[PDB]
């Protein structure tokens, strides 16, 4: 029947906004790929995601109900 | 087979590699064919976002899997895959470029591409 009134909130999560991304790996020598935090090995990790290295968490975004330690 | 050109031997793979899903489009992808075993393939082409992912693809090369070949400007492997597959005569909504893709067993073993890669391979 009537149609809808007036609330003014009207935000969205974040749109995983376009940025340089992997630099998980540091370049230091040659050919060597200097980690900084394990590019995890869960287990059903093929070794070809990371894990978030959060300050104060250890996050996976594959593994994240479980393997989330809060260090 | 082939004639025993780099460019039109690699596109005799690109054609079965399409079908067999093996491009790893991408950094994330890219970063995860190579740590994984499964990729048999590197292609690498001129500064699309960065110099430091051209030296980073060399750097990953090193330690896990000695493969490149280096066939340059992204315009070229951007058009060489579209959408998902090389889409339409034209397409102007894309043809941005895919700057380095990686292959899984030269995509089909079935005929030529394993004689024109092997013959570049050991060499190179």
């Amino acid at each position: 029947k009537k149609s809808y009134t007036t609330p003014k909130k009207n935000k969205h999560k974040r749109k995983k906004v376009k940025l340089a991304v992997l630099k998980y790996y540091k370049v230091d020598e040659n050919g060597k790929i200097s980690r900084l935090r394990r590019e995890c090995p869960s287990d059903e990790c093929g070794a070809g995601v990371f894990m978030a290295s959060h300050f104060d968490r250890h996050y996976c975004g594959k593994c994240c109900l479980t393997y989330c330690f809060n260090k | 087979g082939g004639v025993m050109d780099v460019n039109t031997a690699l596109q005799e793979v690109l054609k079965t590699a399409l079908i067999h899903d093996g491009l790893a489009r991408g950094i994330r992808e890219a970063a995860k064919a190579l740590d994984k075993r499964q990729a048999h393939l590197c292609v690498l082409a001129s500064n699309c976002d960065e110099p430091m992912y051209v030296k980073l693809v060399e750097a990953l090369c090193a330690e896990h899997q000695i493969n490149l070949i280096k066939v340059d400007d992204n315009k070229k492997l951007g058009e060489w895959v579209g959408l998902c597959k090389i889409d339409r005569e034209g397409k102007p909504r894309k043809v941005v470029g895919c700057s380095c893709v990686v292959v899984k067993d030269y995509g089909k073993e079935s005929q030529a591409k394993d004689v024109i890669e092997e013959y570049f391979k050991c060499k190179k």
